[PDB]
């Protein structure tokens, strides 16, 4: 019964292929539209991805629960700041913190210092807030990320 | 050999291996900078380790497979590869971007730059020469075996191994499509990761477990031919739905719930499909094949595949607790033995089984290469053990409890050193097997 086999694999593979490409063009939509706010999707929060991706934070953190288990999500940390709402109070508490880094504290995970000017703080603190608006089936649980 | 061309292969596996002991020294390295935070705190963070520990993974996986490709294809397709040439070109385009990889990731050299610099999403951060390399290298490897297999010998073997590495290519295009919108961003980022993994990949682990199988147990194309397109079916039906685990939490539509957690769990069956595929063409084969570690590699491979790719993955892949588990320590517990078991095992079950033949010489050093795989599948596990324990403690701790990140981490210290510990295990693991591999010696008693 071997070339049966291969046609149901060869035939209902393509079938489930089709399927995903209909589901993934609905979902792009869905998130283009409806789950993401276009609108505030700004040129700063280009360039805010584009610093998150350049100087690595993926490589420590996790963004919606994705990225690397060294340090923090960050997907709802203006959240867990209290900050959320205003963005002004954002960007200082992300300029506050970075300034900071690294800590040197022996024994503690350290993060570094990329020489960020405060276009460029601005630019993440936008970011990280848009991110924190992904409409997102309520992940995460809590503040804790 | 039956052909001369066979011979790539182990220029190929020489290379793999060599990234093989770096890729694996980057793990110990992560693994110390976990419990010794201060360490080259300013010189290599974790960041740039990381990169170079999943990098590192993603190539040598690779080189495996075109080394495989390099020598599984002349076999089934009765004749030499169309162009030797073409091989070196390849692979010197691999070194060449590989090694520009390194050196850029180290010194972070022309930062910033579209072209030259880093890029920033996880294991896509190479400089865009250097996926430009991959891609030009991928095409000229596809044109080449593939006109090796139009002019031969057509089975049911090259098939399944030309469309899984003709998919995994393509696939890597998606690589280039970073939108500024973070969902989206993220939702095609799993057409990478997971239609590899879960996806093509599957393809090459199954067609490749099909030629060992073939060649150690003795058994029929037409037995091995049939559970090789039964084992595939299954796979593409459930893993191309269940791509929908990776959309639970990243914007994408809430039905990815239901569908992405129902064909999430129907992947346990062609990881189970394997594991009995190799279990019963041995049971049911000749059982005195001279290449006893080229066996237990290619058994390993499919067994921790299934515990690893299998079980742990359905562990966390309904909603219901992914929710909770979703970027933890579960996660690392998940992807370290799933890749082990599915990928590093069997590169290494091919290459033992090659090596051999490729030197012209019989089995050696069965001894020692098995006992890099109990050494490594010992280490591999137990690391999995105690990073699942560790994500308990965290998913209990931050995600029910609600307790910060960095608060929570200082609780499971203990479980750090236990997979640093395991970690040594592995490392010296790795290191034997290249010398089992790579220095011939008196036989073992
Ligand atoms: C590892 C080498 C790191 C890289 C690269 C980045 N970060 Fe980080 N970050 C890191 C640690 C170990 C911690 C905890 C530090 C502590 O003393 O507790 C952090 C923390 C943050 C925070 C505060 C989050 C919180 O406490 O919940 C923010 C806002 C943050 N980090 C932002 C950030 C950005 C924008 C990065 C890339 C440009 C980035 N981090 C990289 C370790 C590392
Ligand atoms: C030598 C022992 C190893 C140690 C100590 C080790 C340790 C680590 C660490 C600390 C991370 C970072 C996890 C984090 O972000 O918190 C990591 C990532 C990873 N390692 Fe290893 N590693 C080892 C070997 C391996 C092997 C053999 C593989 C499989 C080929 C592997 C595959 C991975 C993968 C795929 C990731 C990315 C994980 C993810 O995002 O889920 N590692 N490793
Ligand atoms: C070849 C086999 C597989 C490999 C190598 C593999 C590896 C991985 C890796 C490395 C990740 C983390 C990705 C990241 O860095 O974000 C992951 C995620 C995941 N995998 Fe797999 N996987 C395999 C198959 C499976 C299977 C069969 C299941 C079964 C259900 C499964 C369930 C999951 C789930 C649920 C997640 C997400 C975890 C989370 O949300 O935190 N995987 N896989
Ligand atoms: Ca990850
Ligand atoms: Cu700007
Ligand atoms: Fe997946």
């Amino acid at each position: 019964t071997t070339s049966m086999a291969r046609n149901i694999f060869y035939g209902g593979s393509l079938f489930f292929i089709l399927i995903f490409v209909g589901l993934s063009v609905h979902s792009h939509r869905y998130i283009v539209t409806t789950s993401t706010d276009a609108a505030t999707l700004t040129a700063e929060v280009e360039h805010g991805k584009h610093l998150w991706e350049i100087h690595g934070c993926v490589n420590c953190h996790s963004i919606l629960g994705e990225g690397a288990y060294f340090a923090p999500e960050l997907g709802n940390v203006m959240t867990r700041w209290g900050v959320e709402d205003d963005p002004d109070a954002a960007f200082e508490a992300l300029k506050g913190w970075m300034d900071a880094m690294p800590t040197g504290i022996e024994g503690r995970r350290q993060m570094p210092n990329f020489g960020l000017n405060d276009e460029e703080y601005r630019a993440l603190s936008d970011f990280l807030l848009w991110t924190n608006t992904i409409r997102n089936q309520d992940w995460p649980p809590n503040d804790a990320g | 050999m039956k052909y001369q061309s066979q011979s790539i292969a182990l220029v190929y596996f020489a290379v793999a291996l060599g990234l093989f002991a770096i890729q694996v020294s980057g793990g110990l390295l992560l693994g110390w900078i976990y419990v010794s935070p201060n360490f080259l705190s300013e010189i290599l963070p974790f960041n740039i380790v990381r990169m170079l520990h999943t990098n590192s993974l993603i190539v040598w996986l690779l080189l495996g497979f075109m080394g495989a490709a390099y020598f599984v294809i002349p076999e089934e397709s009765e004749r030499e590869i169309h162009s030797p040439l073409l091989a070196y070109l390849q692979l010197a385009i691999m070194v060449l971007g590989t090694l520009g990889v390194v050196v850029t990731y180290l010194f972070n050299l022309f930062e910033g730059n579209w072209l030259l610099g880093k890029e920033g999403r996880e294991f896509l951060e190479q400089p865009v020469w250097v996926k430009m390399g991959i891609v030009v290298a991928a095409l000229i490897f596809m044109y080449n075996i593939s006109m090796t297999v139009l002019q031969g010998r057509k089975t049911a073997i090259t098939n399944v191994l030309l469309l899984g590495l003709w998919g995994l290519t393509l696939l890597f295009l998606f690589a280039f499509y970073n939108p500024s919108n973070l969902a989206l961003d993220k939702m095609y980022w799993w057409y990478v990761v997971h239609l590899w993994v879960e996806g093509t990949w599957e393809l090459v682990m199954a067609s490749v477990l099909a030629f060992l199988m073939l060649k150690l147990t003795g058994v029929d194309r037409e037995i091995i031919e049939k559970w090789l397109y039964l084992i595939v079916a299954t796979a593409l039906f459930s893993g191309i739905l269940g791509t929908g685990h990776h959309y639970f939490w990243i914007g994408t539509p809430g039905y990815w719930q239901w569908i992405g957690s129902i064909f999430s769990a129907l992947e346990v069956v062609p990881f189970f499909g394997m594991m009995a595929f190799a279990f019963v063409m041995v049971w049911k084969g000749r059982k005195d094949h001279p290449n006893k570690a080229a066996l237990l590699w290619s058994l390993g491979c499919a067994t921790l595949a299934f515990f690893g790719a299998g079980v742990w993955g359905f562990l966390h892949t309904l909603h219901g607790i992914n929710y909770y588990t979703h970027g933890t320590q579960i996660t690392a517990a998940h992807g370290h033995l799933a890749f082990f078991g599915a990928y590093v095992s069997l590169n290494l079950a091919i290459f033992s089984y090659a090596f051999p033949i490729l030197r012209k010489r019989d089995p050696y050093n069965q001894v020692l290469n098995m006992a890099s795989f109990w050494l490594m599948a010992g280490g591999m596990t137990f690391m999995t053990f105690v990073l699942t324990f560790a994500g308990t403690v965290q998913t209990h701790a931050q995600r029910v409890q609600g307790d910060y990140f960095m608060d929570v981490q200082d609780a499971i210290t203990i479980f750090y050193w236990m997979r640093f510990g395991s970690g040594i295990a592995v490392v010296l693991g790795a290191l034997l097997f290249i010398y089992a591999v790579a220095v011939p010696r008196k036989e073992i008693i």
